């Protein structure tokens, strides 16, 4: 809770 | 005014040298607060500022995991852009990400977004309705087919809608005494000799914050922005920003030429000529 | 694509011999983002720099930021040096009170 959970491309 | 929570997260290949260089920076509103690089001793999420020292262990543990998380993630990206732009894995590559949501001073969504570059360029970044994707190149198209399908772009606005301005909110308080500031900006003309028989007049600003200010060059209820020469707002190391203009005026007349400066803690503009 | 740093270099305060102050050399619009920048005083690299402060343009390209502590003296020059790609040699820009 507080960043992204970044996706991959 | 308005606020905004900003994610600056970079990886980049270093064939031949190991594992990417990624790194990851936080800021609420010009004021840096958070940071990670899986290059430094210890990799883990750590405060760059005092008022992100109050969260408790909890907080630093899971930035710090979904952020060895997401440097999985561009590990993957990056191998994955090699073959979408038939690149070969000999050469050093770079993904940018810049993430975040803007708020208005009523603390409500103002804003949202998330932008991926690759090697410098535009590749792919949500729209301001958040549900679509625009896709710069036909290699962020493939990915851009692939978060449809995956419903990415909801998930997204989930964190967008929620988890994002529901700690830019926290942050604000937290903070407050900090992020909520204003530094006003304190200033002088220099004065510089030149050849030909003119002279550079720099309008200096210093010691303010929030970052955002303007200065200006007048004379006799004109601004001359075209015959101007300014360098980007900076940071001055402490949380606080300073910019200077200089313009070119003919000796013996510079004493008819003003600068003029603009900023939150100004009432009143600055207006300042030349110290004979 | 490559771009070059502009470095500049720049004190806190208005320089005042004997009083305290921070240094800077902001390195802005630069990629690709490896790059090496060293402080130096009296041609000397300064040890004890901290780097702030990164950030990128819609651009795309890379800001970052050197200040260290440091205590003006009429004799002392300070200066910065970065090493990039789009760089034949390192380049050096010197601290100028007067700017």
């Amino acid at each position: 809770k507080a960043v992204y959970n970044l996706a991959t491309m | 005014g308005p606020h905004s929570l900003r994610y600056f997260v970079t990886a980049v290949s270093r064939p031949g040298l190991g594992e990417p260089r990624y790194m990851e920076v936080g800021y609420v509103d010009d004021t840096e607060f958070v940071r990670f690089d899986s290059d430094a001793e210890n990799p883990r999420y750590e405060p760059r500022a005092r008022w992100m020292e109050q969260e408790g262990p909890e907080y630093w543990e899971r930035e710090t995991q979904k952020a060895k998380g997401n440097e999985q993630s561009f590990r993957v990206d990056l191998r994955t852009l090699l073959g979408y732009y038939n690149q070969s894995k000999g050469g050093s590559h770079t993904i940018q990400v810049i993430s975040g949501c803007e708020v208005g001073s009523d603390g409500r969504l103002l804003r949202g977004y998330q932008q991926y570059a690759y090697d410098g360029c535009d590749y792919i970044a949500l729209n301001e309705d958040l549900k679509t994707w625009t896709a710069a190149d036909m290699a962020a198209l493939i990915t851009k087919h692939k978060w449809e399908q995956a419903g990415e772009a909801e998930r997204l606005r989930a964190y967008l809608e929620g988890t994002c301005v529901e700690w830019l909110r926290r942050y604000l308080k937290n903070g407050n005494a900090t992020l909520l500031r204003t530094d006003s900006p304190k200033a002088h003309v220099t004065h510089h000799s030149r050849p030909e028989d003119k002279v550079t007049l720099r309008c200096w600003a210093l010691g303010f914050y929030p970052a955002d200010i303007t200065l200006t060059w007048q004379l006799n209820g004109e601004e001359l922005i075209q015959d101007m020469e300014l360098v980007e707002t900076r940071p001055a190391g402490d949380g606080t920003f300073q910019k200077w203009a200089s313009v070119v005026v003919p000796l013996g007349k510079e004493q008819y030429y003003t600068c003029h400066v603009y900023h939150q803690g100004l009432p009143e503009p600055l207006t300042l000529r030349w110290e004979p | 694509i490559q771009k070059t740093p502009q470095i500049q270099v720049y004190s806190r305060h208005p320089p005042e011999n004997g009083k305290p102050n921070i240094l800077n050399c902001y390195v802005t619009q630069f990629h690709p983002p490896h790059i090496e920048i060293q402080m130096l005083k009296n041609g000397k690299k300064i040890p004890k720099v901290e780097m702030s402060d990164m950030s990128f343009s819609k651009d795309w390209s890379f800001y970052i930021l050197a200040h260290t502590e440091f205590t003006p003296t009429e004799t002392d020059t300070y200066a910065c040096r970065v090493k990039h790609d789009s760089m034949a040699e390192p380049k050096t820009v010197y601290w100028d009170r007067d700017m």
